[PDB]
């Protein structure tokens, strides 16, 4: 209850001792220095200092100017980004010594529940929850580690003893055979769950008024799914199937455009997958001659050419409502509504294209684009723009 | 919107080009727009000479101020000069026309939007009221020869003539010494003949120039009546040098010349102004020069001696030969303009958008 | 024990502009025996000042900038390594950090990297070349004036979510605390290998030899954070050995440290959450924002002001901080709010400012 | 030359020229000021004031007094019947009080021999006299070896029949007749300090849009300088060079009863380069390093530290599992993979990028477990996994 007053006093006198010797060695370091004293000018504006107490006269001194400096506008702290963001049995190590037996479904619980399909990461910043547990579902000495390894290996291979013998190496074909003999006994995309039933009115895909994608685990022979285009040219026109809807090109399905080619180079035929590959223009920051900061572009562009893409924190509608209500005092509303479900708020994080401003005579514009289900922003050009020119687009 | 943008872009082009055309340029804006401008005969000469001006006003929810102003003109040397307002006189309602007496320059008559027009004398400071019309108008003119004689017009089908020399000083209101009424529409200009006080001229909207004799005791029949133009006639002006020759300006986009020895034949019709002409004035220092302006936003000046002369094809592509200059420095309806009687080829011009330019053409043009 | 301090108001100056002052600092880097010197600042008027035994505050220098709209906030003193001259360091609302050399009486150097106003400036105690700067733009900065470049940015996504009001090194110069309006008292570090080799590369920087930009080593991850020591704004924070002293608009100083009482300061993880309130000092009438306290070089005592004028002094050599004997100082003329106080190298002289353009002085006896 | 900047070369020179294409038609149909009157362009004037000495406006009426001191060429044509011919004009008059019948008078003009199967002149021979006695007037055309009229002149002295040839019928007491009546510069374009185009002028001094024929180069330089001022013209004799450049500081604006304040203006009485700043540091960017070291690529370290500390915060994951998780995160973030087939290469990169790291930490078993985990999602084939793990254990062994 109060068994630390003596301990607190002990810690405080120890603090006094250590700060005293610290100040002592600091004084020893300071005594080595020898600096000159202040020296005044002999006494244009003036400055007088009075004295409330008698006995001291009023002291005057001439004023001295100082060199000016170029002021800049106001900017709060931030950090750069290239992808979107979102803000709302132990089974020991197999290589370790204390491993224990565990079945195939229970061994890969953390792996299957934490892995993400739409980005090939673990606990990414746009997929909060996995779709369902059924999406990964499909139609001598033996330690627990070796038992679990043999279990998952025989599960994926379905009793191909030569392959497990090649992979494990230690266990032989005859040993694995005997062991197997002695072992048998305008809305955001969302993957739905209805494998038995067909795509009907109860399915939320038709409710959202959006076409499905590869990531949904529905029937591959369905009609609601969106097959890729078959355009050989750059297909950046209204005749393209993908450019009709808001969607962009697909890497796997759109084989004719040549999206599955090697991404090492940059000269490609498809002039629509720039958001996936990220062939943005090298923007630069500057002080704008209109209001505060602004963005300039280095290289010239074309009409309807890809400049860059907006980035920020994805949040709910009411979240952005309260955030904008908080920003009403500062009068700095850089918000950008994406769709009904989620919206972008890039005040804390973003990129250079956020620093553009609003004008009645625009030259760029924005467009919502569903890249692989991700509703991203695409900041395209509404006019052929020169180098070092200001960029504006109506919000 | 795009038309006024183009007009002011052409004004910017004129502001760029103006240091190759004129010997003098002085653009001034007034507190209120002025439908009247006239140089006075008085002058003061202390490198710049002082000249004087009379100016009207057209106000709205504010007291009117008939302005007697001054201006600083370089004569033959020198970069200085400014506009200054000397005297301001309160006025009953707006102003349509005002004229000074050639005999007594101090007496200045002014019209009102009501019937009672008035006359001021700034040396003593209505000094002399005048009545007889039933509506407003634009016509007013003092006689050059006989003192006190004053003609005025109005759109109520009357032309009043007063003679203020007969009334005593106590009598401020004076009835019409006579009222002439021969037209059958809105009469739009009357003016005395210069070197003969016994007649005057007029033009009305009956397509009729009508010349009236003063010796005749019939206030209905004119001395002559001629159909001058195809559309409504607006204004006229007599020649200072000669006596018979005069000029007219009509709403059919034309100026024309006539003579008081044979009024049937039109001597020549000048046509460069592309809208209704509202004012024409002969020059005092030159005989064969005429001027014109209206709502076309370009003040034209013509030379009569250069009439019917052959010229180059590239010179003829610009315009006819008789047209001497087109001062397009304004940006609105040219409300009035006037010449100076003691300087060469310099004029003043007042527009409706608060623009009061004063300018003199280059010597190389006319030589 | 008694007061053991015979304080008496020796002088009370009043400037001829009537603008509230915001900072005052003594030249602690000056040697012993020389005529002492300090410096105060208003909105657009910095003023150096001498001090003698008879209260004769001889006016030394007074600079004023051309733009009058600037609002100065704080000042600091430094000594040059090579020339061995003084150097005043000042800043204000224009986002500028100027360095005045009083011998030449010119603006020898100036730096600009902030968007909005500077709240406080500090210098690393051992190495005199580094310079920390706190600002309202939700981030701190660290510069090196010897090479004329930026060293680091102690801020980022994990930084303060509001205006940053103050910060301070420890006495050894190996760990920095920072506080602001976001109800957070965040720790930093300048002892790891990253900051060390970054400073070493900043010393070896030269824009004329090579043609490259500086690799600014940002820090988007402080080593300790907490949002339970205070509720209102946190206007100032300071170090005492390995203990954190802090104030707030709740009218109470608090002395504490991270973790439990047994937890060492040099072994705190990022995920540490527990704290330990070691003691508190009580006072009243401190509702107005932008209030400060100060200590001497030895840190044997502590001074503080209030929004009425009756300043307070506390001891630190004695034990029992929460049972420590306080001390008050009053006068029948200090009808204004005190913003900051300061001492010389020794604890003899005390000088304080106020919002009525007044500068009060006290001296031991 | 790409089409975009080449179209920008057109478009940047179109919209100033297009207004001048509009002002060209406006200035020709409605001139602002006469071009002859300019002092710098005064060679266009080709006359003097000699005639004014002997002139007199009183004598102008004498000049026009001495000034005061249709030609129906009705030519016949070939007849059509089965020689000589003659035309005649028939005048009809009004009904007078005394006489009851209309006066009739046939005035034959002239004859002319023409074939079948010459001309006749009539130089305004109506002879109506304007005495309210000419009610109508016809024109006959007779033939022989065949006579009829045709309304040539209307009632109001107007032209009834058109020009060209014609034909008519006939009626005695088939035959007919016809008739025919008769009443070097070089525009060196430079925009953004780039030679977008270099041309040579067709004509020597014919302006490019105003199209005035000036016989002097100084007049052309001053005209383009003064008039049509959306460009800045600089020219040097070098066959002549004319360096056209867009005026990016031109005063494109308004620039010109109701109340307003007075002013007095007098003119004549007697005659990229702006500085830059860094993104994160906001320090001044030197001009030497602008294109090199392009920021905003090579994604920042705070995202990597966030991916580290997020999965490190996970409770129900083991040590080696979190190790291979951060390794896979750093691998996929260092090389982004969008296509699913490229993931078959990605594992082949992983052992080629971090295989030596997992050997130094004993993480091969959980690495194969992660491989089987991604295999559960149908991302890669199983023989590819066999190849990858055999290569990994080959380099490890
Ligand atoms: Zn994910
Ligand atoms: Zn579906
Ligand atoms: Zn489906
Ligand atoms: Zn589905
Ligand atoms: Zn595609
Ligand atoms: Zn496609
Ligand atoms: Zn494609």
């Amino acid at each position: 209850r109060l068994q630390a007053n003596m301990g607190a006093k002990a810690l405080y006198v120890a603090n006094f001792a250590k700060v005293q010797e610290k100040t002592q060695i600091l004084n020893e370091e300071w005594k080595k220095l020898r600096v000159q004293p202040v020296q005044s000018m002999k006494p244009l504006k003036k400055c007088t200092i009075e004295s409330i107490f008698p006995g001291f006269a009023s002291q005057h001194m001439l004023m001295r100017s100082l060199n000016t400096v170029a002021l800049v506008p106001i900017m709060y702290s931030w950090s750069p980004l290239q992808q979107n963001f979102m803000v709302e049995q132990c089974t020991p190590n197999i290589d370790g010594p204390n491993a224990k037996s565990v079945q195939r479904e229970q061994s890969l619980h953390s792996f299957h529940t934490l892995f993400c399909r739409r980005c090939f990461k673990y606990d990414c910043f746009l997929h909060p929850f996995h779709a369902t547990p059924n999406v990964y579902k499909r139609k001598v000495e033996w330690t627990g580690a070796e038992e679990s390894l043999f279990r998952v290996f025989h599960g994926t291979y379905f009793n191909n003893f030569c392959s497990i013998a090649r992979l494990l190496g230690t266990k032989t074909c005859k040993q694995v055979f005997q062991f197997a003999v002695k072992e048998s006994l305008v809305y955001n995309y969302q993957p739905c769950d209805h494998p038995d039933r067909p795509c009907d009115s109860t399915c939320p895909c038709i409710m959202t008024q959006n076409f499905c994608e590869k990531f949904c685990q529905c029937n591959p022979d369905c009609q609601n799914r969106f097959p890729g285009c078959r355009c050989k040219t750059q297909c950046n026109t209204k005749q393209c199937p993908c450019y009709l809807a808001v969607r962009e090109c697909d890497p796997d399905l759109c084989l004719t455009c040549g999206a599955s080619e090697h991404w090492d180079c940059k000269v490609v035929s498809c002039k629509n997958c720039s958001i996936q590959r990220g062939l943005k223009k090298h923007l630069l920051l500057a002080p704008s001659d209109v209001a505060g900061w602004g963005t300039f572009i280095k290289e010239s562009v074309q009409k309807n050419e890809f400049i860059s893409e907006y980035c920020g924190e994805l949040i709910s509608q009411d979240e952005a409502d309260r955030r904008g209500k908080v920003y009403d005092k500062y009068m700095s509303s850089f918000l950008f509504n994406l769709n009904n479900d989620f919206v972008v708020d890039a005040t804390r994080k973003g990129n250079k294209i956020r620093f553009a401003n609003h004008s009645v005579n625009p030259n760029c514009y924005a467009k919502v684009v569903m890249v692989n289900g991700d509703h991203r922003i695409g900041i395209f050009a509404k006019r052929a723009i020169q180098a070092g020119e200001e960029l504006f687009f109506d919000y | 919107a795009v038309e006024e943008r183009v007009i002011n872009e052409e004004y910017k082009i004129w502001k760029k080009n103006t240091p190759f055309l004129y010997d003098l340029v002085m653009t001034h804006a007034l507190e209120w727009p002025s439908l009247t401008a006239q140089w006075l005969p008085d002058v003061t000469r202390p490198d710049f000479s002082i000249h004087r001006l009379v100016l009207g006003t057209h106000t709205s929810d504010e007291q009117n101020h008939l302005v007697i102003a001054s201006v600083q003109l370089p004569n033959d040397d020198a970069v200085s000069g400014k506009i200054e307002i000397e005297i301001k006189i309160n006025h009953e309602g707006e102003v349509n026309r005002a004229r000074y007496m050639p005999q007594n320059p101090c007496i200045i008559a002014t019209k009102t939007p009501s019937s009672d027009v008035l006359v001021f004398d700034y040396t003593k400071h209505p000094d002399l009221r005048l009545r007889g019309h039933q509506k407003e108008g634009y016509g007013l003119s003092w006689n050059p020869n006989l003192s006190g004689h004053l003609l005025s017009a109005s759109d109520d089908h009357t032309i009043c003539l007063w003679d203020i020399s007969a009334v005593p000083k106590e009598g401020k209101v004076v009835d019409a010494k006579t009222i002439f009424t021969g037209h059958t529409a809105v009469v739009e200009d009357v003016s005395w003949h210069l070197l003969h006080e016994s007649l005057f001229g007029s033009v009305a909207d009956d397509q009729k120039l009508m010349i009236w004799d003063t010796r005749s005791n019939n206030t209905s029949k004119p001395s002559h009546s001629v159909d001058a133009h195809t559309a409504e006639v607006n204004c006229l002006s007599f020649n200072p040098y000669s006596e018979f020759i005069l000029a007219t300006g009509s709403a059919d986009k034309t100026v024309a010349l006539w003579d008081l020895r044979n009024l049937k034949l039109k001597l020549h019709s000048f046509e460069s102004h592309k809208d209704e002409i509202f004012q024409v004035q002969w020059s005092p220092h030159n005989e064969t020069i005429l001027a014109s302006s209206g709502t076309d936003r370009r003040l034209n000046v013509w030379d009569l001696s250069k009439i019917g002369e052959e010229q180059s094809p590239e010179d003829a592509e610009d315009g006819p030969p008789e047209l001497l200059f087109i001062h397009g420095g304004h940006t609105a309806k040219i409300s009035d303009f006037s010449w100076n009687p003691n300087e060469p080829w310099v004029i003043c011009s007042v527009s409706e958008d608060n623009i009061m330019q004063v300018w003199q053409m280059a010597e190389n043009i006319y030589n | 024990k008694k007061c053991k301090y015979s304080f008496k108001c020796v002088n009370s100056l009043k400037e001829d502009h009537n603008q509230p002052l915001f900072g005052v600092q003594f030249n602690w880097h000056s040697k012993e025996g020389d005529p002492l010197v300090f410096a105060t600042v208003g909105s657009n008027r910095v003023t150096l000042y001498e001090c003698h035994s008879q209260g004769e505050i001889r006016l030394l220098q007074s600079y004023v900038d051309a733009d009058a709209d600037e609002n100065f906030y704080t000042c600091a003193w430094t000594y040059d390594s090579n020339t061995s001259h003084p150097l005043l360091a000042v800043a204000g609302s224009r986002g500028i950090i100027r360095i005045i050399n009083p011998i030449t009486m010119q603006c020898i150097k100036h730096y600009v990297g902030h968007g909005n106003a500077i709240n406080e400036l500090k210098f690393h105690p051992r190495d005199p070349n580094l310079l920390l700067s706190v600002s309202k733009d939700h981030a701190l900065r660290l510069w090196n004036i010897q090479t004329d470049t930026l060293v680091a940015i102690f801020g980022g996504v994990e930084g303060h979510r509001d205006e940053v009001l103050s910060a301070d090194y420890d006495l050894l110069g190996e760990k920095i605390m920072s506080c602001g309006m976001d109800h957070s008292l965040k720790l930093w570090r300048i002892n790891s290998k990253r900051m060390m080799n970054a400073i070493k590369e900043s010393y070896d920087y030269n824009p004329n030899k090579t043609n490259r930009p500086f690799i600014s080593q940002k820090i988007h991850f402080p080593d300790f954070s907490t949002r339970d020591i205070h509720r209102n704004y946190v206007d100032c924070v300071r170090w005492l050995g390995d203990l954190i002293l802090s104030k707030s608009c709740e009218n109470a100083i608090v002395c504490w440290k991270p973790g439990k009482m047994e937890d060492d300061i040099d072994k705190i993880k990022p995920s540490e959450s527990n704290v330990t309130i070691l003691g508190r000092f009580d006072y009243s009438q401190c509702d107005i924002w932008y209030m400060r306290f100060s200590m001497d070089f030895w840190q044997k005592m502590l001074a503080l002001g209030n929004q009425v004028g009756k300043l307070y002094v506390w001891d630190l050599e004695v034990e029992d901080p929460h049972k420590a004997k306080c001390t008050t100082l009053t006068h029948h003329k200090c009808g204004a709010a005190i913003r900051q106080t300061s001492f010389s190298r020794d604890s003899s002289i005390l000088i304080a400012v106020c919002d009525d353009a007044s500068i009060w002085r006290w001296d031991r006896l | 030359h790409v089409q975009a900047d080449h179209e920008l070369f057109l478009q940047a020179f179109e919209k100033p020229t297009q207004i001048y294409r509009f002002l060209r038609t406006r200035n020709l149909i409605a001139p602002i000021f006469l071009h002859r009157t300019l002092t710098y362009m005064s060679h266009r004037n080709s006359r003097t004031n000699i005639k004014r000495k002997t002139f007199k406006v009183d004598d102008m009426l004498s000049k026009v007094e001495k000034m005061k001191g249709a030609h129906l060429q009705l030519t016949f044509t070939g007849f059509f019947h089965k020689v000589t011919l003659e035309v005649l004009l028939v005048k009809v008059c009004h009904k007078k009080r005394k006489d009851v019948s209309c006066p009739i008078r046939q005035v034959p003009t002239g004859k002319k021999q023409v074939p079948l199967n010459s001309l006749a002149v009539s130089s305004n021979e109506f002879e109506p006299s304007n005495s309210h006695m000419v009610k109508s007037y016809s024109l006959l055309f007779r033939v022989t070896r065949f006579v009829a009229q045709m309304t040539v002149f209307d009632k109001n002295r107007r032209l009834q029949l058109l020009d060209g040839e014609y034909e008519v019928a006939m009626q005695e007491m088939g035959p007919t007749l016809q008739f025919t009546l008769r009443w070097r510069i070089f525009y060196q374009f430079l925009y953004n300090n780039n030679t977008r185009q270099q041309t040579e002028a067709r004509d020597d001094l014919h302006c490019p849009w105003c199209t005035l024929n000036c016989r002097k180069l100084y007049s052309l330089l001053k005209h383009l300088k003064l008039c049509h001022s959306r460009f800045i013209f600089n020219y040097v004799y070098h066959p002549a060079r004319i360096d056209v450049s867009i005026n990016e500081c031109y005063d494109g604006s308004y620039a010109g009863p109701v109340k307003r304040t007075p002013i007095t203006h007098i003119l004549v009485c007697r005659p990229h380069n702006r500085l830059y700043f860094h993104s994160d540091t906001c320090l001044p960017l030197r001009p030497q390093e602008m294109e090199v070291d392009s920021e905003d690529e090579k994604d920042p370290e705070w995202l990597r530290e966030k991916t580290i500390t997020q999965i490190e915060e996970f409770s129900d994951v083991n040590e080696g599992e979190k190790e291979v998780m951060k390794l896979w995160n750093l691998h996929v973030m260092k090389h982004g993979f969008i296509a699913d087939n490229q993931m078959n290469h990605a594992c082949m990169l992983f052992v080629e990028n971090y295989g030596q790291k997992i050997i130094k930490k004993n993480l091969c078993r959980n690495f194969m477990l992660h491989l089987v985990s991604m295999h559960d999602f149908n991302l890669i084939s199983i023989m590819s996994i066999d190849k990858a793990v055999t290569k990994l254990r080959e380099m490890q062994q």
